[PDB]
């Protein structure tokens, strides 16, 4: 029953714990060996269990699914793929924890529920926090530079471990944008077709407000869009 | 991504030398003006 | 064309290292007609295939360079003849 929760929570649900997908992990039931003191403190364990098969299942199914061949920039689209890689990499300590929990049943094995509960307890609050920005991204058909802005607004909180985990993850689709602005601005070329950096001579190339980040004004774009423009003439 | 910054210049030096000696070729001793 | 479609992502330079290989011989073909006049086709996968001096065949690698090294090999191998 425990080393069983650690592989369950890990994304390897058990027979315990039987994993449906409209409803997640789900315990066998009452037994007359168990009873609800146990029971509860597994359950609560167990939705931070089902938030993380969510998110390993969403990361894989949007990175290394195609060879890369629309306007689809939610199916597909390299803004979502850089979302899906910042995901996992703040993702790392949970892992690091459970690896830390099973050394620890290790080495002495009357280590209660508990136990495990206190310590996994600073991830409580934030997995629930997380989730509603993936959320956002994922039911309003959020794409190109629009996932930037729901991420933001929930990053100027006041929660630092919530600030801090999603910057790590705005930093890395901030790099996607600056790996297309840093050739663009200098020669011209741009890598991406049917997306945009917020500027899609003197046609072919539109600038919009609505493209653009609200929290990066508008009198800083028209001055890149400028930019492009003259390299490009000459 | 994919640049011709140090691909194409080492071999266009030596494709506008072919040409324009050619063309020198052609004038300096077969004397296309004369004819 | 996978390598300046995208290079914001993990599997780029697994696929860069399979390029800069693949690409090799093709490198020594373009570098053999025009450094020592010497066509040399590989199986038809080499792009350039061959009086009035009009039998060489010309039927991604960017175009722009490819009629230039076309007209600097035949020159030097109308010398030839």
């Amino acid at each position: 029953m425990i080393h069983e929760l650690l592989l369950a929570l890990s994304g390897y649900p058990g027979s315990i714990f039987t994993w449906n997908k409209r409803s997640g992990l789900q315990v066998s039931q009452d037994f007359p060996f168990l009873h609800p003191s146990e029971t509860s403190v597994l359950n609560r364990l167990c939705r931070l269990g089902t938030d993380y098969i969510r998110f390993t299942e969403f990361i894989e199914q949007y990175t290394g699914h195609v060879q890369q061949q629309q306007g689809q920039g939610g199916l597909h689209g390299i803004y979502l793929r850089a979302f899906c890689t910042g995901l996992d990499s703040v993702l790392q300590p949970y892992r690091q924890a459970l690896l830390d929990l099973e050394q620890e049943f290790l080495g002495d094995p009357h280590l209660s529920i508990s136990h495990v509960n206190y310590f996994l307890d600073q991830f409580q609050l934030l997995f629930p926090s997380v989730m509603v920005v993936v959320e956002q991204i994922k039911s309003q058909k959020i794409h190109g530079c629009q996932i930037l802005e729901t991420v933001y607004k929930h990053s100027c909180g006041g929660l630092p471990p919530v600030r801090s985990a999603l910057e790590k993850i705005l930093a890395v689709c901030h790099g996607v944008m600056y790996k297309q602005l840093s050739a663009w601005m200098l020669h011209g070329l741009l890598l991406d077709q049917h997306e945009e950096f917020f500027i899609k001579s003197l046609k072919q190339f539109s600038l919009r407000v609505e493209i653009l980040p609200s929290y990066i004004p508008v009198r800083v774009a028209e001055k890149i869009l400028f930019v492009g423009e003259s390299v490009q003439m000459f | 991504v994919l640049m011709k910054r140090s691909i194409t210049a080492p071999l266009a030096a030596h494709i506008s030398l072919v040409n324009k000696a050619a063309v020198d070729y052609f004038f300096v001793e077969l004397h296309l003006e004369a004819h | 064309q996978e390598a300046l479609h995208n290079c914001s992502n993990e599997h780029y330079p697994v696929l860069l290292s399979l390029l800069k290989t693949s690409c090799e011989p093709y490198t020594r073909f373009i570098h053999d007609w025009v450094y020592s006049g010497v066509f040399r086709d590989a199986y038809g996968e080499f792009m350039i295939q061959v009086k009035l001096y009009w039998t060489h065949g010309y039927v991604v690698f960017l175009k722009h360079i490819a009629h230039d090294i076309y007209v600097c090999g035949k020159t030097i191998n109308l010398l030839k003849l």
